[PDB]
C-alpha cells in the first residue's frame, strides 16, 4: 500500500485541498455580518 | 556673425567639435602610439 | 415621466432611469411537460441545500479521486506502471 | 562577399575588413545595393561615382528648396488644401512618370 | 471590520477587490491593523514565532520521512560517492512512460527527485545509519511543532500573556538567549557530535538505548576535570580512517589538528566537536554579561549613554538608543536581518570551502545548490534589514528622543553618504564594465594580448599570508621563519597547509583577473544595493521632493506628477530595485561562483581564467556551453532526466517576463481594460445573470509593482535554479 | 439656510444617439450623479462618455456615471459656452443630494456660509512623527 | 475616504479648487493671507486622490495634501 | 437599427441587430437562462444536460487516454468530475453573492416598461435548485453522452 499512498494523497491534496481551501476562502471573502 | 558664433558655442555644436578635436587626438595618438599597455618612459 | 420627448430620469421609476431591464428575461410560463418537471423536481429535491449539496460534492469527489487514483492500473496512467526499464547509471560512476 | 565599407586601420579594427573576396578586404554589406546595380546594368565604378555626384547634386537642390519654400517663398494654406491636384501629380507624375521612366531605364 | 480582512475595516469598507490582496499583504503588518496596541502587537508576533518555528520543525520532519520512506539513504550510506541521494518520489498523474524510465534514479523501484540539498551527507556525518533514525528524528520534531503550536496558542490565552514589559526585557532575554540558546545549544550539539556522530563514524552505532553505556572516550570525565583535557586528543584518526568504520580510527574527541578529512574532503568531527565547545564556552560566557534579577551585570542603557565620545565628533553619542530599539521592533529586525544576511553569506563563504559534511565536497550540484541558496536568502535578508531600518525611520523613530545622537547626527549627512556611495557605485560601474568591454573587444580585435588583466595581488596576499605558495609572496605563513607559522606550527598547520595547497579541494581557489574583475563587479553591486537602501531608508522620512514622507508611510505609490513626478519615490520603492540590484549581484556572485568550480571539477581551470576577463566568455563559455545538456533535456525525439530542469528554466523565463508586464505597464491602461471588460459582461447575455461581488480594478501601483517583484525574482531563482542544477548534473564534472 | 437646493424636474436630455460608455449597473444599485445645464441655442458638444451630443435649446439633463463625468462636462460647459450648470447625485433609493457649488457660486470664490474644514492651523512640517500617534486612529495630520 | 488637508501657508490663488474635477474643494473666508481666502476640503467623499490640486499649489512644499486612505467606489472612479 | 437601449442613450449599451432583434432576442428569451417567469430547477436541469453533452464532447475524442480503449468512459468521468466541480464553483457563488431569504436582485422591469415579477433564480434557494438542477442535469448528460458512444459509434466521427 506504500507504493500506492502518493496515489491517495497527491489527487487528495492537489486537487481537494485546492477545492475545499478555494472554496472556504472565497467564502471567507464573500461575508458579511 | 555673433549670432552663429553663439551657435557654434552652444552645448551640442561645442560638444561634438571638442570631441571630434579630442578623438582625432586620441586616434592619431593610438596610431603613433599603438598598442600600449604600460609607460615605459622613466619605467 | 420615462416615455416623454427625451426624457430618461422619472425620478419615480428608478428602474426605467438607472437601466434596471430583464434585457431577455420572459416572463413566459413553463413550456416543460408537467410530468417530467415533476420527475425532476422528485429527484433534484435532494440537491436543494446548498451547504449539504457542497458538502457531498467535495468529499464525495475527493472519495472518487481517490479511489480512480488508487484502483487504476498502471495500464491507464505510466505513472503506476512503473519504470519497466533498467536504470541508467548517472555521470561520474553515478554521482 | 558584397562589400562596400572598409575600416580604418588603428586599433585592432582592421579586423572588420576581412575575406569577403574579389581580392577585397572590407566588410561584407547586407543592404542589397550591388544586387541593384546588378539590375540597374552598372557594369563599373564610374557610373556609382556619377551618381553619388548627381545624389549630392539633389540633396545640395532639396536643402534650398525647403530654404526657398520657407524663407523665401512658403506656400499658404489654400495650397497644400488642394488635395485633389496633389493626388492627381503624386499618382500621375511621380508615381505613374517614375515607373514609367523606370521602365525606359529597364528596357 | 466587516468583510474578510478583520484587521482593517478601510479594506472591509473597500466595495473593489483591492481589499482581498491588501488583507493578505497587510495580514502580517500588525502595527498598522486597526485597533490594536503594544501588547497585542507583541503577543502576536510571538504566536507567530511559534508557527514559524512548528512550520521549520514540518518541514524537517517531512524532508526526513520522505528520504526514510521514499529514499535509498541506506544504500547512499554504503557507497555515497557512487550513489545517488534521493530528495522523495514523484507521483506525477501527467507524466508519460519515458519520464517515469528517466526519473528512476538511485535504485529505486519507481520515479524520484535526487536530493540536491545535502540533507544526506549532514545525516549522515552526524549518525543516523537507518531510515529507523530518520523516522524517529521525523516523529520528535512533529512532536516539536505540535509543541510549538500549542506554546504559541497558550500564550495567546489571557492567563499566559506576557506583557510589553516582558518582551522589552533586553537583558534578561539577551543573557538567556547567549548562554542557553547560544552556548548550551552548541554545547548540547558536542554532547552529540561526542556521543554519537563520532562514534558513528569511528564504528560502533551509539543510540538511545545505549548511549549511557557507551564511554565517548575510554577514560571518562576524568581528563575533564581533572584538568588533563589533551588527553581527548591523542588518536585524532590518523589519515587512512574510512567514515563509517573502524579502520584507520582513533579514540580523540576533541581537536585542532585542521584541514580536511582525507577521505571526505571535509572537516573532521573532532574539529566540530572542539569547536562547538569552544563557541559553547564562549557564550556561556557572554550570556553572564547584562544585568538582570541577581544585582549584577551591566544595563545596555547606560552602556549605551556611557559610549558618548568627549569631542562630539558622534554628538549625543548612543544616548536615547536603547529606548529606540528595544520600543522599535522594526530596528531589532533591521539589525538581526543584517547579522543574519551576513552570516548566511558566511555560510555559503564557508560551506563551498570548509565543507563540514561527509562527501558533499566531492559531489558537486549539492555544494553548488546551497551557496546558491544562502547567497540569495542573505541578499534578500539583507534587503529586508535595510527595508525594515526604513520602516523603523518612518514609523518608530522619535527625532526629539535621540536628538543629535549617532541615529540623529547619522540623518543629517545622508546626502554625503548618499553621494559616497554614489561615487563607489559609479567609479565601480565605469571603470569595471570598461575593462570587460575593453577585453570583449580585444578578443573581437584578436588580440588578447591588450587585455586589462590586473592580477589580484591583495588577494593573493592573503592567500599566501595562509599558507598558498601558488604565487610566491612567503609571508605570514608562507614563510617557515615567520612566528604566525611558529606559533601554530605543531596544532593545525599541516592539514591547514596540505589543505590549502592541495588544488582539488575549493578553499582558497587559484585566483586571477577574471576574479579581480568579478570581486569589482560584485563590489559594485554591493555598493550600489547598499546606495538605493540606504537612500530609501535616510529619505524615508522625508527629502526636498516630498519632505512629508513620514506622515504617507512606507509603502504608498507615489506624490503624483507635481513637482515633476513622483514615480517611485517611497523607500518600499527604494527597497523595489535594491531587490533588482540585489537579484543582479548575487547573480554575478553565483556565476562567479559556478564557473569557477564547474572549471575547477571539470579540470580546465584556464577555461576560467582566460575566458572571466571578457564578457562573452560568460555568455559563450558559461551560459552557452554549459546549457547545452539542459535545453536538450526535451528533444522532438525522446527526453531524459534534465526535462524538469529545462521546463522549470522556461517557466522562471516565463515569469521573469512576465514580471516586465507588471513593471513596465502601469496602473490605468490596465482600469480602462477592466473598464470595458466590465461593460461587455454586464451586457453580454447569459453571464448578465452573474455580477461580481468585489468591483474588479487593476492592481494598485505598489501591489502591481510587488507583484511584478515577484514574478520576476522567482524566474530569477527559477531559471538559475534549473540551469545550475542541471549543468552540475548533466556532468557532475 | 441661503441657497436652497434646485429639485431637477423631469427636463429633456440631449440629443443622442447612444454610446456604450454610459450608465451601468452601479446606477441600478448606487448614485449616478445627474447634471443639469440651460442652453442658448442647440448646439453641439462632446460628452464625457466619449462621443457627440446635440444639447437642446433651454435646460437639459445628463445621467452619466458618476461626480468626475458630470464636473468635467459642466466645467467645459463653463469655460467653452459660458453656461451656468448644477448636477446633483440620484441614489437608488430616491434621493436626490445637490452637491456642485452648494451655495450657489462656484467654488472659487470665497463667499461667506461655508465652514472651513480639513483645515490644520501649522505649516505642513509641523506635523508629529507616526511614533507619536502609534497605536492611535490619528495617524498623521489630524493631531 | 481620501483625507484631504489644507494648511495654513495657503495664499489663497484658488488653483487647488479650479483645477480639482470632483468638487472636493471650496475656497472660505480666512484671516492669514493677502487675499483674505483660504481652501477648505468638505467633499473627501467624493476625492479620487489625482493630485491635481497639490500639482498647483504654488508654495514652499505645499499647503493642499491629499493623504491616501480607505478607497471606496468613488474614490477608485469606478463607474461600475 | 443600431439605436440605444430602450431608447436610453445614456445606459451603456445599443438594440443592435446582435442584441435586439427578433431572433436573437428570441432566442435569449426562450432559453433556461432567461426563463424567470418557470422555477430555476427546470432551468438547472435543462443548463446541466447540454453542458454535460458539451464536456462530454471535448474528453473522450481530447484527452490523455483518447486513442485507448479507456477513452469514452474515462473521458466522461473527467466530465463528470468537471460537471461536479463546476456545481460546486456555482454553489460557493449562491453561497457568497446572496445569503439566504433576501429578495431577488434581478430587474423587475422589462424593455416594455412592464413592472414583471423579479427573477427568483438569484434568490438563495432559487440558486440552491438551479445548481441542483445543473448537477444532476450533468452527470446525466455525461453518462447519456457515454451511452450514446456506447451504442452508437458509428454514425460519430473517430478519427
Ligand atoms: C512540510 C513538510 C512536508 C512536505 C513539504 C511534504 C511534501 C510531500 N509529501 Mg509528505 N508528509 C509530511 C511532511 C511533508 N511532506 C509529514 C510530516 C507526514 C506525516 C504525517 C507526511 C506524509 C506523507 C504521505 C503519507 C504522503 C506524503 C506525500 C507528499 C507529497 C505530496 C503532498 C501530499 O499529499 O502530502 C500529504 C502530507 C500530509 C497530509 C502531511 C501534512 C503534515 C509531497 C512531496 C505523498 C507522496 O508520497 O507523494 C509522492 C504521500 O502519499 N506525505
Ligand atoms: C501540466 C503541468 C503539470 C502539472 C499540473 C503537474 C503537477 C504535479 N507535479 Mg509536475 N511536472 C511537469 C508538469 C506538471 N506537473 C513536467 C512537465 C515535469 C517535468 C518532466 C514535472 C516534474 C515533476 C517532478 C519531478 C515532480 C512533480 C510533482 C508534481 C505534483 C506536485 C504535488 C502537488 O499537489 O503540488 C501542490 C502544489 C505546490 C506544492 C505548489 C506550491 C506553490 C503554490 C502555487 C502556492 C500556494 C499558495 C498558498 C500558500 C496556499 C493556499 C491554498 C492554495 C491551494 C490556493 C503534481 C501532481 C512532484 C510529485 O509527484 O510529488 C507528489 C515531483 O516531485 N512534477
Ligand atoms: C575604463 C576602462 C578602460 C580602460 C582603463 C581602458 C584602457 C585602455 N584601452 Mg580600452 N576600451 C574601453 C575601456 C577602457 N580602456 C572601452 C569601453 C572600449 C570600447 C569603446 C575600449 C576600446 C579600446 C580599443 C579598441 C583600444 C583600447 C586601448 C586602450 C589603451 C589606451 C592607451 C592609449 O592609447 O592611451 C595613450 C594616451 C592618450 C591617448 C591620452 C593622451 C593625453 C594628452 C596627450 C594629454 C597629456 C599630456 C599633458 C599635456 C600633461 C603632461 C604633463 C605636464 C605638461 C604637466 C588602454 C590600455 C587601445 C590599446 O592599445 O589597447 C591596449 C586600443 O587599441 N581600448
Ligand atoms: C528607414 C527607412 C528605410 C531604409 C533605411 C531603407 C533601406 C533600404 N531599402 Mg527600404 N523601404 C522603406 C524604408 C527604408 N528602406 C519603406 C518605408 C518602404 C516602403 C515604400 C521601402 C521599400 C523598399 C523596397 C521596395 C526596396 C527597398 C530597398 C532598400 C535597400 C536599398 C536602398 C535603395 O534606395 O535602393 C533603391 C530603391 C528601390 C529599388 C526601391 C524602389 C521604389 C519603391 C518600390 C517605391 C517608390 C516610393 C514611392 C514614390 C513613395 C511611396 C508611395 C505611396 C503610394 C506608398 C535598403 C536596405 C530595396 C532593396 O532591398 O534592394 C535590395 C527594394 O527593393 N525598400
Ligand atoms: C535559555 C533560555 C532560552 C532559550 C533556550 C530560548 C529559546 C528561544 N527563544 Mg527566547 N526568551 C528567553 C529565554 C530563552 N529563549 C527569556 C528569558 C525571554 C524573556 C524576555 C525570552 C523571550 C523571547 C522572545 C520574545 C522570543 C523568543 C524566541 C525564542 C526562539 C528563537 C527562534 C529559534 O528557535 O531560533 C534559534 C536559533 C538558534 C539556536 C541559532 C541561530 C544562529 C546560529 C549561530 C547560526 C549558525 C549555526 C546553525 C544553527 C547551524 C545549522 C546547521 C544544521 C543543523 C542546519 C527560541 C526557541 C522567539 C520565538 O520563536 O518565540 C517562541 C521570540 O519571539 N524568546
Ligand atoms: C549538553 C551536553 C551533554 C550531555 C547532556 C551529556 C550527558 C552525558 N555525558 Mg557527555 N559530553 C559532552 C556533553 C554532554 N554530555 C561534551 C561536550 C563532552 C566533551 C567534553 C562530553 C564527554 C563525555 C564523556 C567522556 C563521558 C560523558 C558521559 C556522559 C553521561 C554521564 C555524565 C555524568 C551523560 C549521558 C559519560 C558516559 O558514560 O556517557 C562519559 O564517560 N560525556
Ligand atoms: C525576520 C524576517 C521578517 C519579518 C518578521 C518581516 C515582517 C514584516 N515585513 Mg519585512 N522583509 C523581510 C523579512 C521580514 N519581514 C525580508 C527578508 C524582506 C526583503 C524581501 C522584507 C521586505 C519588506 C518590505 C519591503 C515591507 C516589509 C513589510 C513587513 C511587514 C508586513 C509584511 C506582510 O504582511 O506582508 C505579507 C506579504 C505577502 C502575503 C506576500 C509577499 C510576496 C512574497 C512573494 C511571498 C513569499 C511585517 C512587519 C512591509 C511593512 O512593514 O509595511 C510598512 C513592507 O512594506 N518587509
Ligand atoms: C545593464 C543594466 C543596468 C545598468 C548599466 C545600470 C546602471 C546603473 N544603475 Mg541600475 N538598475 C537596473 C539596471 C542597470 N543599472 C535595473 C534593471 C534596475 C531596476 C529598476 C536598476 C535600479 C537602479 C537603482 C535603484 C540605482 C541604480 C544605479 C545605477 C548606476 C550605478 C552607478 C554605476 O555603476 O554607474 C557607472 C555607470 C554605468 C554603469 C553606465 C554604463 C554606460 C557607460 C559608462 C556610458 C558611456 C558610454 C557612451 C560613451 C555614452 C554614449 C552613448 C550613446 C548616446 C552614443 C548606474 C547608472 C544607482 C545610482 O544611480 O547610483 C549612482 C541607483 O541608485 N540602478
Ligand atoms: C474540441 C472540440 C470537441 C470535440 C473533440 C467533440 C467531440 C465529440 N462531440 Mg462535441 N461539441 C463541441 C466540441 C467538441 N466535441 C461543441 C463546442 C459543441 C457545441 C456546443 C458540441 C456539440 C456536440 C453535440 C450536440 C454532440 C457532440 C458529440 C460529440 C462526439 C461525436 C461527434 C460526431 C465526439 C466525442 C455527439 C455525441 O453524442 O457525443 C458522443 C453529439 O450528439 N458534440
Ligand atoms: C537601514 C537601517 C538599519 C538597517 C541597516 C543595515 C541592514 C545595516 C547592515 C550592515 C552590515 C551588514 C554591516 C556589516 C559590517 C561588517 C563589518 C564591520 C566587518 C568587520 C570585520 C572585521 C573587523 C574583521 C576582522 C578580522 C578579520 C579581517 C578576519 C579574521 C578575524 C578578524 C576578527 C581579525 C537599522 C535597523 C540598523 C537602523 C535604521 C537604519
Ligand atoms: S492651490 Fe494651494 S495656495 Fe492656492 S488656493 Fe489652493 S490651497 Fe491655497
Amino acid at each position: 500500500t506504500f507504493n500506492n499512498l502518493p496515489s491517495i494523497f497527491v489527487p487528495l491534496v492537489g486537487l481537494v485541498f485546492p477545492a475545499i481551501a478555494m472554496a472556504s476562502l472565497f467564502l471567507h471573502i464573500q461575508k458579511n455580518k | 556673425m555673433r549670432d552663429l558664433k553663439t551657435y557654434l558655442s552652444v552645448a551640442p555644436v561645442l560638444s561634438t567639435l571638442w570631441f571630434g578635436s579630442l578623438a582625432g587626438l586620441l586616434i592619431e595618438i593610438n596610431r603613433l602610439f599603438p598598442d600600449a599597455l604600460t609607460f615605459p618612459f622613466f619605467s | 415621466k420615462y416615455g416623454d420627448k427625451s426624457v430618461y430620469f422619472d425620478l419615480e421609476d428608478l428602474g426605467n432611469t438607472t437601466g434596471q431591464w430583464d434585457v431577455y428575461g420572459s416572463d413566459a410560463p413553463s413550456p416543460y411537460n408537467p410530468l417530467q418537471s415533476k420527475f425532476f423536481e422528485t429527484f433534484a429535491a435532494p440537491f436543494t441545500k446548498r451547504g449539504l449539496l457542497l458538502k457531498f460534492l467535495i468529499l464525495g469527489g475527493g472519495s472518487l479521486l481517490t479511489y480512480v487514483s488508487a484502483n487504476s492500473t498502471g495500464d491507464v496512467l505510466p505513472i503506476k506502471r512503473g519504470p519497466q526499464e533498467p536504470p541508467k547509471l548517472g555521470p561520474r560512476g553515478k554521482l | 562577399g558584397p562589400s562596400a565599407q572598409v575600416v580604418w586601420p588603428i586599433v585592432g579594427q582592421e579586423i572588420l575588413n576581412g575575406d569577403v573576396g574579389g581580392g577585397f578586404r572590407g566588410i561584407q554589406i547586407t543592404s542589397g545595393f550591388f544586387q541593384i546595380w546588378r539590375a540597374s546594368g552598372i557594369t563599373s565604378e564610374l557610373q556609382l561615382y556619377c551618381t553619388a555626384i548627381g545624389a549630392l547634386v539633389f540633396a545640395a537642390l532639396m536643402l534650398f528648396a525647403g530654404w526657398f519654400h520657407y524663407h523665401k517663398a512658403a506656400p499658404k494654406l489654400a495650397w497644400f488644401q488642394d488635395v485633389e491636384s496633389m493626388l492627381n501629380h503624386h499618382l500621375a507624375g511621380l508615381l505613374g512618370l517614375g515607373s514609367l521612366s523606370w521602365a525606359g531605364h529597364q528596357v | 471590520a466587516l468583510r474578510f480582512p478583520r484587521f482593517s475595516q478601510g479594506l472591509a469598507q473597500d466595495p473593489t477587490t483591492r481589499r482581498i490582496w491588501f488583507g493578505i499583504a497587510t495580514a502580517h503588518d500588525f502595527e498598522s491593523h486597526d485597533d490594536i496596541t503594544e501588547e497585542r502587537l507583541y503577543q502576536n508576533i510571538f504566536a507567530s514565532h511559534f508557527g514559524q518555528l512548528a512550520i521549520i520543525f514540518l518541514w524537517t520532519s517531512g524532508n526526513l520521512f520522505h528520504v526514510a520512506w521514499q529514499g535509498n539513504f541506506e544504500t547512499w550510506v554504503q557507497d555515497p560517492l557512487h550513489v545517488r541521494p534521493i530528495a522523495h518520489a514523484i507521483w506525477d498523474p501527467h507524466f508519460g512512460q519515458p519520464a517515469v524510465e528517466a526519473f528512476t534514479r538511485g535504485g529505486a523501484l519507481g520515479p524520484v527527485n535526487i536530493a540536491y540539498s545535502g540533507v544526506y551527507q549532514w545525516w549522515y556525518t552526524i549518525g543516523l545509519r537507518t531510515n529507523e533514525d530518520l523516522y524517529t528524528g521525523a516523529l520528535f520534531l512533529l512532536f516539536l511543532s505540535a509543541l510549538s503550536l500549542i506554546g504559541g496558542w497558550l500564550h495567546l490565552q489571557p492567563k499566559w500573556k506576557p506583557r510589553v514589559s516582558w518582551f522589552k526585557n533586553a537583558e534578561s532575554r539577551l543573557n538567556h538567549h547567549l548562554s542557553g540558546l547560544f552556548g548550551v545549544s552548541s554545547l548540547a550539539w558536542t554532547g552529540h557530535l561526542v556521543h554519537v556522530a563520532i562514534p558513528a563514524s569511528r564504528g560502533e552505532y551509539v543510540r538511545w538505548n545505549n548511549f549511557l553505556n557507551v564511554l565517548p572516550h575510554p577514560q571518562g570525565l576524568g581528563p575533564l576535570f581533572t584538568g588533563q583535557w589533551n588527553l581527548y586528543a591523542q588518536n585524532p584518526d590518523s589519515s587512512s580512517h574510512l567514515f563509517g568504520t573502524s579502520q584507520g580510527s582513533g579514540t580523540a574527541i576533541l581537536t585542532l589538528l585542521g584541514g580536511f578529512h582525507p577521505q571526505t574532503q571535509s572537516l573532521w568531527l573532532t574539529d566540530m566537536a572542539h569547536h562547538h565547545l569552544a563557541i559553547a564556552i564562549l557564550f556561556l560566557i557572554a550570556g553572564h554579561m547584562y544585568r538582570t534579577n541577581f544585582g549584577i551585570g551591566h544595563s545596555i542603557k547606560d552602556l549605551l549613554e556611557a559610549h558618548i565620545p568627549p569631542g562630539g565628533r558622534l554628538g549625543r553619542g548612543h544616548k536615547g538608543l536603547y529606548d529606540t530599539i528595544n520600543n522599535s521592533i522594526h530596528f531589532q529586525l533591521g539589525l538581526a536581518l543584517a547579522s543574519l544576511g551576513v552570516i548566511t553569506s558566511l555560510v555559503a563563504q564557508h560551506m563551498y570551502s570548509l565543507p563540514a559534511y561527509a562527501f558533499i565536497a566531492q559531489d558537486f550540484t549539492t555544494q553548488a545548490a546551497l551557496y546558491t541558496h544562502h547567497q540569495y536568502i542573505a541578499g534578500f535578508i539583507m534587503t529586508g534589514a535595510f527595508a525594515h531600518g526604513a520602516i523603523f525611520f518612518i514609523r518608530d523613530y522619535n527625532p526629539e528622543q535621540n536628538e543629535d545622537n549617532v541615529l540623529a547626527r547619522m540623518l543629517d549627512h545622508k546626502e554625503a553618504i548618499i553621494s559616497h556611495l554614489s561615487w563607489a557605485s559609479l567609479f565601480l560601474g565605469f571603470h569595471t564594465l570598461g575593462l570587460y568591454v575593453h577585453n570583449d573587444v580585444m578578443l573581437a580585435f584578436g588580440t588578447p594580448e591588450k587585455q586589462i588583466l590586473i592580477e589580484p595581488i591583495f588577494a593573493q596576499w592573503i592567500q599566501s599570508a595562509h599558507g598558498k605558495t601558488s604565487y610566491g609572496f612567503d609571508v605570514l605563513l608562507s614563510s617557515t621563519s615567520g612566528p604566525a607559522f611558529n606559533a601554530g606550527r605543531s596544532i593545525w598547520l599541516p592539514g591547514w597547509l596540505n589543505a590549502i595547497n592541495e588544488n582539488s579541494n575549493s578553499l582558497f581557489l587559484t585566483i586571477g583577473p577574471g576574479d579581480f574583475l568579478v570581486h569589482h563587479a560584485i563590489a559594485l553591486g554591493l555598493h550600489t544595493t547598499t546606495l538605493i537602501l540606504v537612500k530609501g531608508a535616510l529619505d524615508a522620512r522625508g527629502s526636498k521632493l516630498m519632505p512629508d514622507k513620514k506622515d504617507f508611510g512606507y509603502s504608498f505609490p507615489c506624490d503624483g506628477p507635481g513637482r515633476g513626478g513622483t514615480c517611485d519615490i517611497s523607500a518600499w520603492d527604494a527597497f523595489y530595485l535594491a531587490v533588482f540590484w540585489m537579484l543582479n549581484t548575487i547573480g554575478w556572485v553565483t556565476f562567479y561562483w559556478h564557473w569557477k568550480h564547474i572549471t575547477l571539477w571539470q579540470g580546465n581551470v584556464s577555461q576560467f581564467n582566460e575566458s572571466s576577463t571578457y564578457l562573452m566568455g560568460w555568455l559563450r563559455d558559461y551560459l552557452w556551453l554549459n546549457s547545452s545538456q539542459l535545453i536538450n533535456g526535451y528533444n522532438p525525439f525522446g527526453m531524459n532526466s534534465l526535462s524538469v530542469w529545462a521546463w522549470m528554466f522556461l517557466f522562471g523565463h516565463l515569469v521573469w517576463a512576465t514580471g516586465f508586464m507588471f513593471l513596465i505597464s502601469w496602473r490605468g491602461y490596465w482600469q480602462e481594460l477592466i473598464e470595458t471588460l466590465a461593460w461587455a459582461h454586464e451586457r453580454t447575455p447569459l453571464a448578465n445573470l452573474i455580477r461580481w461581488k468585489d468591483k474588479p480594478v487593476a492592481l494598485s501601483i505598489v501591489q502591481a509593482r510587488l507583484v511584478g517583484l515577484a514574478h520576476f525574482s522567482v524566474g530569477y531563482i527559477f531559471t538559475y535554479a534549473a540551469f545550475l542544477i542541471a549543468s552540475t548534473s548533466g556532468k557532475f564534472g | 439656510g441661503f441657497t436652497p437646493p434646485q429639485l431637477d424636474p423631469n427636463t429633456p436630455s440631449p440629443i443622442f444617439a447612444g454610446s456604450t460608455g454610459g450608465l451601468l449597473r452601479k446606477a441600478q444599485v448606487e448614485e449616478f450623479y445627474v447634471i443639469t445645464w440651460n442652453s442658448p441655442k442647440e448646439q453641439i458638444f462632446e460628452m464625457p462618455t466619449g462621443g457627440a451630443a446635440i444639447m437642446r435649446e433651454g435646460p437639459n439633463l445628463l445621467k452619466l456615471a458618476r461626480k468626475e463625468q458630470c464636473l468635467a462636462l459642466g466645467t467645459r460647459l463653463r469655460s467653452k459656452y459660458k453656461i451656468t450648470y448644477q448636477f446633483y447625485r440620484v441614489f437608488p433609493n430616491g434621493e436626490v443630494q445637490y452637491l456642485h457649488p452648494k451655495d450657489g457660486v462656484y467654488p472659487e470664490k470665497a463667499n461667506p456660509g461655508r465652514e472651513g474644514v480639513g483645515l490644520n492651523m501649522r505649516s505642513i512640517g509641523k506635523n508629529v512623527s507616526p511614533i507619536e500617534v502609534k497605536f492611535t486612529g490619528k495617524q498623521s495630520y489630524d493631531l | 475616504s481620501h483625507s484631504v488637508k489644507i494648511y495654513d501657508t495657503c495664499i489663497g490663488c484658488t488653483q487647488c479648487v479650479r483645477a480639482c474635477p470632483t468638487d472636493v474643494l471650496e475656497m472660505i473666508p480666512w484671516d492669514g493671507c493677502k487675499a483674505k481666502q483660504i481652501a477648505s476640503a468638505p467633499r473627501t467623499e467624493d476625492c479620487v486622490g489625482c493630485k491635481r490640486c497639490e500639482s498647483a499649489c504654488p508654495t514652499d512644499f505645499l499647503s493642499v495634501r491629499v493623504y491616501l486612505w480607505h478607497e471606496t467606489t468613488r474614490s477608485m472612479g469606478l463607474a461600475y | 437599427v443600431v439605436q440605444p437601449i430602450n431608447g436610453d442613450p445614456f445606459i451603456g449599451s445599443l438594440e443592435t441587430p446582435v442584441t435586439s432583434s427578433p431572433l436573437i432576442a428570441w432566442y435569449l428569451s426562450n432559453l433556461p437562462g432567461y426563463r424567470t417567469a418557470v422555477n430555476p430547477l427546470l432551468r438547472g436541469v435543462e443548463v446541466g444536460l447540454a453542458h454535460g453533452f458539451f464536456l462530454v464532447g471535448p474528453f473522450v475524442k481530447a484527452g490523455p487516454l483518447r486513442n485507448t480503449a479507456y477513452a469514452g468512459s474515462a473521458g466522461s468521468l473527467a466530465a463528470a468530475g468537471l460537471v461536479v466541480i463546476l456545481s460546486m464553483c456555482l454553489t460557493i457563488y449562491g453561497i457568497s453573492s446572496f445569503k439566504e431569504g433576501e429578495p431577488s436582485i434581478a430587474p423587475s422591469l422589462t424593455l416594455t416598461g412592464r413592472k414583471k415579477q423579479p427573477d427568483q433564480l438569484q434568490t438563495a434557494d432559487g440558486w440552491a435548485k438551479f445548481t441542483g438542477g445543473f448537477f444532476f442535469g450533468g452527470i446525466s448528460g455525461v453518462t447519456w453522452a457515454y451511452f450514446l458512444l456506447y451504442v452508437l459509434d458509428l454514425p460519430y466521427f473517430v478519427k
